[PDB]
């Protein structure tokens, strides 16, 4: 499925919304068709994959046994409640997959808040024990890169890789093993409705004048301030973000950020 | 040379989750057939006691494929639990950002998602560009030229020769197929316009971005309406209008010209994977208080009786539990509704899915294109009827035709050539709206401490509805019922087979090993699990 040339790239799948593919699709200059077909070799992924059954299970075996070795891109929190039943692929438990196949890895990159930090599925009261990949996995050594969001920026899954393949090593990475390169600013430091937060200028309502002259979301709820990521800077789809859309940052490249930036609407 | 007995097609693999199919084949066909969804995680679990407004950002979180979808649903759920109406330009702006999540959603379902399951990618190394490149021209008003296509079978021809065949490996039409049918120039035409939607699809997931703030999982509505007065300006109108009008192009142009050639050389496939009965829920309001106001309106058909469509009553669905990993057997109405799960594994205690079975009056029920084309039909709608009468025309089939995994696959493009054009409509409508004078885009509202609310959202897949109990403010209850939870849940206590599993039976299957006519089936449905069982 690979051999010499391109690095080969295993990307799973455990409790996810298939968000985190989606963003990756939208990958711009480079393009996704770019990534596939010179700059990497995508090995395994069920969502684009032509093989189904035992004939991808047998792809994904190969490409994991490969003298070449691959990089591991994960997507999704892993269930470890009730011994992992809560999810399985071709009846084996991700928590037994990702056991296996990890390890095995020349790197393993966590993409998406579900893979990095447990995601949606591990809001209270979590009832199928779903945690990140490097919480699940800390016993066998495993250390994923952890790129956050829900899902992340794409722009950051591909400086995150094309730094591995140049350097051979990862990136500087913050103490939540995000790289320092994307994750080292608050949202709200780059944000351009600071200038009003400064001034105490806050929108009191979506329908006030405030809001529709852009004043500052801090009291409808914005997570900017608790949040790093590179939004403001970098935007998405090359056109907007969240509060350029008049909405707050529910702080979605956190840990845990489901039970503890909410209530959304309230600081 | 014909197989009796067991296949499992465990991933099924170009859907959205974790989907095992398990058949049984007598003869060479299918016999029986159980939807097995292998992944749940509880969203309705972990929704309990939190504050409503929140209940979109969860939920939006069902699914990535279709984005938006559930928190449009959420919102109008909430919405509708403190009656509050949002401004027109709210339902304007929410409608358009639907009809682009459409566009998106159906243009990657039929390239990247069900083509594979028809198109032998290395048979078009086989093809000659200037033939291809005739046949391209003739079947849209698109001229493509022999260098053109030469380009798209030199890249491929690099790739297949590293030996590095990626997403390819292993796929079933290696070293030739007997159910693929494609000569070499039309698998080259479609791989190349595999390829182009891989850069179209950007620009129309851009679309929802220029008002919804991000694709995936937007960020521009709030319980009384949205929050991006940016979408009142003319610089962002613009963005969106041509971003929507190069993607109506590419569905006019690329897409439906090549899903009607495709149909053509299988048209085999009108023979297999009908259903019976049928349920929509209308999209594209004009009173978020009223589903008949809508651009397609609800309704409920049974045994395929057109001629007697019947109201869409929200009181008559119950999901079913008994064949499924949850307490009990007790069908709920979703006000009503538990999620307990109860896990026995793989038909213990006859169970054998995480999702639930809706039934609708007792009924199991297709959604979806097919299900949302058929009923406006049968309706009067004239857009409906005018692509839709033009495509049987195109090949030479009769209406009958239309109950079929062909017919599924061909109402996804008639409901997004349709929809592309309404796009149209609602940008025109929104544009004149503004141009007199009203530039409000949220509504006030106030929480009730108890309340019941339901949203109806007609999402590419069909019938989407979040139902909410509000008690002291918080949420007491909030259950997803889906529209792959209607198509691919499991058989139900009246032990009456689901969409997908009724469709399967009559299935020929020519190599046990690389069962694609299964695949072409389950496909044409575009289930999402994560959607089915949340
Ligand atoms: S991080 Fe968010 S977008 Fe990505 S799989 Fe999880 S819920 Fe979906
Ligand atoms: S809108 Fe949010 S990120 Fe921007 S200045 Fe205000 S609190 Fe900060
Ligand atoms: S919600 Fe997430 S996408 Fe950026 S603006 Fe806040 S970190
Ligand atoms: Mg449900």
């Amino acid at each position: 499925l690979m051999g010499p040339r391109r690095p080969s790239v295993v990307y799973l799948h455990n409790a996810e919304c298939t968000g985190c593919s989606e963003s990756v699709l939208r990958a711009f200059e480079p393009y996704i068709d770019t990534l596939i077909l010179d700059t990497l070799s995508l090995d395994y992924h069920e969502t684009i994959m032509a093989a189904a059954g035992d004939a991808a299970e047998a792809a994904l075996e190969q490409a994991v046994n490969s003298p070449h070795g691959f990089i591991a891109v994960v997507e999704g929190g892993i269930p470890t409640a009730a011994n992992g039943i809560y999810g399985k692929v071709a009846n084996h438990t991700m928590l037994d997959i990702c056991s296996r196949i990890l390890p095995k890895a020349q790197a393993v990159i966590a993409y998406g808040t579900c893979a990095t930090f447990g995601g949606v599925q591990a809001a209270k009261p979590n009832p199928t024990g779903a945690k990140g990949v490097n919480d699940a996995l800390k016993h066998l050594g495993v250390k994923a890169i952890n790129i956050a969001g829900c899902p992340p920026n794409p722009y950051n899954l591909v400086g995150t890789i094309v730094y591995y393949l140049k350097n051979k090593a990862a990136p500087e990475l913050d103490s939540l093993n995000r790289p320092t390169m994307f994750f080292g600013q608050t949202v709200h430091e780059q944000c351009p409705r600071l200038p009003h937060f400064d001034a105490g200028e806050f929108a009191p309502s979506f329908e006030s004048e405030e809001a529709r002259k852009g004043w500052c979301l801090y009291e409808l709820g914005c997570k900017g301030p608790v949040t790093m990521n590179n939004c403001p800077k970098i935007k998405f789809n090359q056109t907007n973000w969240p509060v350029d859309a008049g909405h707050p940052c529910i702080g979605c490249s956190e840990p845990d950020f489901w039970d503890a930036m909410t209530p959304f609407y309230q600081n | 040379s014909s197989y009796s007995g067991p296949i499992v097609v465990d991933p099924v693999t170009r859907i959205e989750g974790h989907l095992r199919i398990e058949v049984e084949v007598e003869n060479g066909k299918v016999k029986n057939a159980y939807s097995s969804s292998t992944l749940f995680r509880g969203l309705e679990i972990i929704l309990k006691g939190r504050d409503p407004r929140d209940a979109q950002h969860f939920t939006q979180r069902t699914c990535g494929v279709c984005t938006y979808t559930h928190a449009l649903a959420s919102t109008r759920c909430v919405d509708n639990a403190v009656g509050v109406h949002i401004p027109k330009n709210a339902t304007y702006i929410r409608n358009l950002v639907l009809g682009a999540q459409y566009l998106h959603d159906h243009i990657v379902h039929f390239y990247h998602l069900h083509a594979l399951d028809f198109v032998d990618v290395t048979a078009a190394l086989k093809a000659d560009p200037a033939k291809a490149a005739k046949v391209a021209s003739s079947i849209s008003p698109r001229k493509t030229t022999a260098a053109d296509l030469k380009a798209v079978q030199d890249k491929l021809k690099t790739f297949v020769e590293t030996g590095q065949l990626g997403p390819f490996t292993n796929a079933y039409f290696l070293g030739g197929h007997p159910a693929y049918y494609l000569d070499p120039e039309t698998n080259l035409i479609a791989t190349a316009h595999y390829l182009e939607a891989l850069r179209l699809q950007v620009k129309a997931a851009r679309a929802m971005a220029v008002f919804g703030a991000k694709n995936p999982h937007t960020q521009f509505t709030v319980v009384g309406g949205v929050t991006c007065y940016d979408a009142l300006t003319p610089q962002r109108i613009a963005e969106f209008e041509a971003l929507w009008k190069e993607t109506k192009a590419f569905v006019d142009e690329v897409y439906i010209p090549d899903l009607l050639v495709v149909a053509a050389a299988y048209k085999d496939w009108t023979q297999y994977g009908g259903t019976d009965n049928f349920i929509t829920f209308g999209e594209f309001p004009k009173d978020e208080y009223d589903l008949n106001s809508r651009f397609f309106k609800p309704g409920v058909v049974f045994k395929r009786d057109f001629k007697n469509i019947k109201p869409f009553d929200k009181m008559q669905i119950e999901e079913h539990v008994r064949h499924s990993w949850y307490e009990g057997a007790e069908a709920r109405h979703p006000w009503k509704g538990q999620t307990q799960p109860k896990y026995t594994d793989l038909h213990g205690d006859d169970r054998y899915s995480w999702m639930k079975a809706p039934r609708y009056m007792g009924e199991p029920m297709e959604t979806g294109p097919l299900a949302q084309v058929l009923i406006a039909y049968s309706q009067g709608h004239p857009k409906v009827k005018a692509v839709t009468d033009a495509v049987l025309a195109k090949l030479g089939v009769g209406p009958e035709a239309l109950f079929s995994t062909l017919g599924r696959t061909a109402a996804r493009g008639i409901e997004t050539a349709v929809i592309a054009e309404y796009v149209g409509v609602m940008l025109q409508e929104y544009k004149d709206n503004i141009a007199k004078g009203d530039n409000v885009i949220c509504a006030p509202w106030e929480m009730p401490k108890q309340a019941e609310g339901v949203g109806f959202v007609n999402a590419p897949r069909g019938g989407l509805s979040h139902w909410i109990r509000i008690e002291d403010g918080k949420i007491g209850n909030f259950q997803l019922v889906v529209p792959s939870t209607w198509t691919l849940g499991p058989r139900c206590d009246k032990n009456k087979l689901s969409p997908v599993e009724a469709s399967l039976i009559g299935t020929p299957v020519a190599d046990a090993k690389r069962p694609v006519e299964i695949l072409r089936t389950v496909h044409s449905f575009d289930p999402c699990i994560a959607c089915g069982v949340h």
